[PDB]
């Protein structure tokens, strides 16, 4: 039967991810290609911990 | 099928509320998260040769459970067969009886999840002559008299589905509300509306006509399945049923309320 | 996805044979029947104290492979991770450092079949005051500086997907030779013809310009993609594209020219 009176299991959000396709790097300079239609972040620490 | 347990006539005012008062706390779902899935039976014997006169428990069965005495002695005396929990026949033995055990005998099942429970009475007596050893029935009860010391059986039989182990799925206690569109007869109606035990409801129709046709939001707990139904219309017009079924407790039933729109005056 | 190595405005004439040079003999298939499956890396130290002044391999770690010392006495001094291999941190450790042992140390990689190599150089250094001894970073090299006989560390990482273990399935080299139709823009060609790893060909559109359109039978092989189109036609003209890919060595390129079929003058 469905109901259940035993146990107990947590439950949190989640942390970052990371993937590749949102980054771009066939030309010398940097390319960044987030998908569209949804907010990203990024981060890069060369010289100082800049994320955009 | 579901038995009728009543037919009553509404005389619903167009535009003012009525009230359909289906319900039964006997219904009622358990709160907890841990539905009793368990029954009880027990012996208690009434012998006013006491002076205490008080009604004293000889032994209890527990569905799934271990049997067990409420006193030191009772043991080897009472006998209640565990294969007869299957059977259902909930009969005591007495290996010796004496002249302060004769009294009043009574046999009581208690079930808290279908909270259904019964009793049955039987009389026994004790003599020194076996002249005079000889049951009979009374209608009532059943008075048995026996030798003292010698060996007697008290019957207690239910032959019931519901006594008898039945591991059965349980099924959600299905409850509908279905009403017969305008001008059509009786058992002809679409479900208004659909009740789970687990609490779940179906709704069925406008959704304005089911927030105005209010049920309490804890029916499906306490059992309030009544139906209150607001801002009447003409189309709200025909007769109501209100129909219950309960797989484990096997229950069944349904109420039909005629329900015509009359203007005000 | 593939990186445009070079783009290149290509005169066609009309009747007359282009070459359209893409190719790499880094791209070079192997022709014995074992294709090279196993990779290298070592150290090696250039020390100038010696008057020999000549560099000598410490070590190296062949992939799949036994850890092997060149010399005698390497083993106990020179320390590389087994399990690093996979963790790619190709570092060196040196139990005692002597007055003979400072001078230029360099990690090398190789690797036969993808025909990829790389060097990084270091500098080490010992004093008999620790006062001096401190690493510092010239960007070009590192400087290190330790007391005689102290335990040192030189790091060797490279953080690559290609050195990292990886016992993909080899995947034919795809090369694709595709032309744009007349008068369509770039990314929209239909391949013309295809090439696979093992030899075989895919020709599409008409076998005649197929066999006009001559490519060396050995392409795959020596890797000369070069596509030389003879009889040149106005359906010929449009963009060319040579794409080629690689995954077991995981290279992906693509060269664009622009071929537009010219009347000749
Ligand atoms: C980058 C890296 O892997 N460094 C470690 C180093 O800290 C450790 O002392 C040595 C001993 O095995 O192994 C290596």
């Amino acid at each position: 039967l469905k109901e259940t009176s035993a146990g107990y299991i947590t439950m949190h959000r989640p942390g970052p991810h990371a993937y590749k396709s949102y980054l771009e790097e066939a030309s010398g300079e940097v390319y960044i290609k987030p998908p569209s239609g949804k907010n990203v972040t990024y981060e890069c620490k060369c010289g100082d911990y800049s994320t955009g | 099928n579901s038995v009728v347990v009543s037919v009553l006539n509404i005389s619903a005012t167009l535009g003012s509320q009525a009230v359909l008062p289906c319900k039964s706390y006997r219904m009622v779902w358990t709160q907890d998260r841990l539905n009793d899935r368990q029954r009880v039976v027990h012996w208690d014997v009434y012998s006013t040769y006491y002076g205490d006169n008080k009604m004293e428990r000889l032994c209890d069965m527990y569905s799934a459970g271990d049997q067990r005495v409420y006193s030191s002695y009772n043991q080897g005396r009472i006998f209640m067969p565990q294969n007869a929990f299957t059977d259902g026949n909930f009969s005591l033995v007495i290996k010796d009886v004496a002249e302060s055990d004769g009294g009043i005998y009574s046999c009581n099942l208690h079930h808290h999840y279908c909270h259904l429970y019964e009793t049955v009475k039987i009389q026994l007596d004790v003599t020194k002559k076996a002249k005079a050893a000889k049951e009979y029935w009374d209608g009532e009860k059943a008075v048995i008299v026996a030798l003292e010391g010698s060996t007697v059986m008290l019957p207690c039989v239910n032959r019931n589905q519901i006594w008898t182990e039945r591991h059965s799925e349980e099924e959600q206690q299905v409850v509908h509300w279905d009403r017969q569109p305008p001008g059509v007869p009786h058992d002809r109606a679409d479900r208004l509306i659909d009740l789970y035990a687990s609490g779940e409801r179906r709704s069925y129709g406008p959704l304005f006509i089911r927030q105005k046709m209010n049920i309490t939001d804890t029916a499906f707990a306490l059992g309030d399945f009544s139906l209150r139904i607001s801002e009447l219309e003409s189309a709200d017009e025909g007769t109501y049923s209100c129909h219950l079924h309960h797989h484990y407790c096997g229950l069944h039933e349904r109420r039909i309320y005629q329900v015509f729109v009359t203007e005000p005056v």
